[PDB]
Parts: structure tokens; sequence; C-alpha cells
């Protein structure tokens, strides 16, 4: 029932647009937490962005207008647009339903890569 | 305004017991508010102050 | 802004040592630190959190505790399940920056 | 008021209460000294 | 906004743990609301008994 699929990612060159998404089944993003995190390699995680309930959108430092996210209702699916990227963005990406503070990230799914090699 | 017997009370409600008052049909007091000593911070973000 | 000076990155040892990790923070964590286990390559698995209660389904060989600057985790039965990168995250201050956390390999 | 007002009370934006005061409530019929 | 510490009022030398605050709600803050719903959300696919 409850599932949260990835979908998106590539190797996409610096500046250029790419599209990540989080579709999500047994919950609401719209008026729940949610957020986005990557992991750098050879470096412990780092938070990106988390969307709220209640028309509330907060970014990381990094993130703050070089992603686009958008949200729906119809399938519960969240959509981060990403343009003007950097070469450094190379990293382990995931999507997580974060639930405050319990612990964080106590659910993994896999994650997905994203190579911003100019090659 | 109604303020002293109010301000030094010993204890409110929690966050989500937040208190929500109406008021009107008194006067401030800023200058004691800011030189009281016993208040932090007086922060005024869409008037002048 | 919290951030965390953890001395240790990569401790190697023999079969059966103590394991102990210690991750001290620039501010004081009030009993909100977390344990996890990473493996090598593998994605994060949380075993500590709120600094003082086990989660169903952690083994008994690992421990944490720590209620202010200090933090401590312990393992007494070294295993080579364990070799793996144990990190300290602070969900207290926003924004939550996660720690580095220390590698041990045996 | 006999000697439910109300059942409930939402978005509560205002009450007023003056000066207490001290009236009789006894029914009888007769000559009355108030007017107001 | 009035800001000031308050451990003159409400700080106990046993630990002050009566502030909570929820995690679940459906509708988002309207305008001029109180609401004291108790509903536990079913997030997943196991009902919360």
């Amino acid at each position: 029932e409850v599932q949260l699929l990835e979908s998106g990612g590539g190797l996409v060159q610096p500046g250029g647009s790419l599209r990540l998404s989080c579709a999500a089944s047994g919950v609401t993003v719209t008026s729940n937490y949610m957020s986005w995190v990557r992991q750098a390699p050879g470096k412990g995680l780092e938070w990106v962005s988390v969307i709220y309930s209640g028309g509330s959108t907060y970014y990381a430092d990094s993130v703050k207008g070089r992603f686009t996210i958008s949200r729906h209702n119809s399938k519960n699916t969240l959509y981060l647009q990403m343009n003007s990227l950097r070469a450094e963005d190379t990293a382990v990406y995931y999507c997580a339903r974060d639930l405050r503070e319990a612990g964080g990230m106590d659910v993994w799914g896999q994650g997905t890569t994203v190579t911003v090699s100019s090659a | 305004c109604p303020f002293g017997e109010v301000f030094n009370a010993t204890r409110f409600a929690s966050v989500y017991a937040w208190n929500r008052k109406r008021i009107s049909n008194c006067v401030a007091d800023y200058s004691v508010l800011y030189n009281s000593a016993s208040f932090s911070t007086f922060k005024c973000y869409g008037v002048s102050p | 802004d919290i951030v965390m000076t953890q001395s240790p990155s990569s401790l190697s040892a023999s079969v059966g040592d103590r394991v102990t990790i210690t991750c001290q923070a620039s501010q004081d964590i009030n009993n909100y630190l977390n344990w996890y286990q990473q493996k090598p390559g593998k994605a994060p698995k949380l075993l500590i959190y709120d600094a003082s209660n086990l989660e169903t389904g952690v083994p008994s060989r690992f421990s944490g505790s720590g209620s202010g600057t200090d933090f401590t985790f312990t393992i007494s039965s070294l295993q080579p399940e364990d070799i793996a990168t144990y990190y300290c995250q602070q969900f207290d201050n926003l924004p939550w920056t996660f720690g580095q956390g220390t590698k041990v390999e045996i | 008021l006999d000697v439910g007002v109300y059942s409930s009370a939402n978005n509560c934006t205002f009450e007023y209460v003056s000066q207490p005061f001290l009236m009789d409530l006894e029914g009888k019929q007769g000559n009355f000294k108030n007017l107001r | 906004v009035i800001a000031w510490n308050s451990n003159n009022l409400d700080s106990k030398v046993g630990g002050n743990y009566n502030y909570r605050y929820r995690l679940f709600r459906k509708s988002n803050l309207k305008p001029f609301e109180r609401d004291i719903s108790t509903e536990i959300y079913q997030a997943g696919s196991k009902p919360c008994n």
C-alpha cells in the first residue's frame, strides 16, 4: 500500500535542467512533512529541502534558488526540477518521509545518484 | 493596558494551549517595556518601532 | 548552528576488541542524538534514537548513551558485521546538519 | 435564565463585563419603582 | 513581539517537560481557528490500533 518510489536522475551537465521526483502512496505530501536529501561521495549526509503542511517551503543554503519544488495530490507526487546546476552536485539523493524528531531517517529506500560530469 | 498582573504570572499553558485574547481600550507603555530590564527582546516587523 | 568536531574518522583494530565512539558537539544536545549502522556501501540503518531508548531489532551488543555535551556509543562483542561507519546526528538546532561519522574496520 | 445560555462558542473575539450589579429577581404584581 | 527568559518563573531544577506539540493533523491552520481534535493519522499500511 504505502510506498515512496524514485524517478529521474542521469548525467546532466552543469547548468542543465533535470527532473527528480518522488511518488508517494498512502500519505499526503501537501499536508505532511516530506524531504529531499543528498549524500556526497566520501562525505556524510547533507540536508537539501523540505515540504511542510500549510504552504511553507524551506530549502538548504546551496539549493535556495537552484531547485524548483512542486507537489500534487492527484498521484501524491513531489517534483523537483533542477536548473543551473553545479559540478559538485554529483551525489546520491534520497526522498524521505521525515517525521520530525523521533530518530532521523528511520526508514530508507534505495536512492538514486546524480552525476554532473561534463563527459 | 492591563499588563503588569499578567506578565508577572507564574506559569502559562503549553504551546498547544497557547493563549489568544482580543485587546482594546487601553494604552501601551513602550518606554517601560524597553527599559524594564525584565523583557529581553522587543521586535516589531511590520510596523516602525 | 551546532557543529560536531569528532576526532576519530577511521580506526582499525583486531577481532574482538571493544568499540568506543565519542562524538563531541559545539553546543549542548539535549538527549537528541542518534546512532546508526550503515555498513560498507549500504544505506544507513538507524539503531539508537532519542539517546536513551532502544528500537526493536537492534542487537544487544550495541549501546548508546548521553544527555548533554557528551555522547557515547559502546560495542562490547566485536563482530565482522560491525565493520561500518557510525554517525552522530543532532536533530536539535535548525538547520539539522548531519555528522561525518567514524569508520570502524576490523 | 432562571433563578443553557449557549451550547458552543467559536471565533470568540469580544467579551464585556460592566461594574457588579445587585438587582431583585422576585416576580410580583405591583408598582415599578425603577425606570430605564 | 515581546520575548523574555523565564528562568525565575518557568524553570524547574528537576526538569520541565510540560510543553508538548503535535505531529499529525490533516487540515491547515485556517484564520482564527481553535481545534482540539485528537485524531491519529493512518500514514501507512498498518493501522494504528
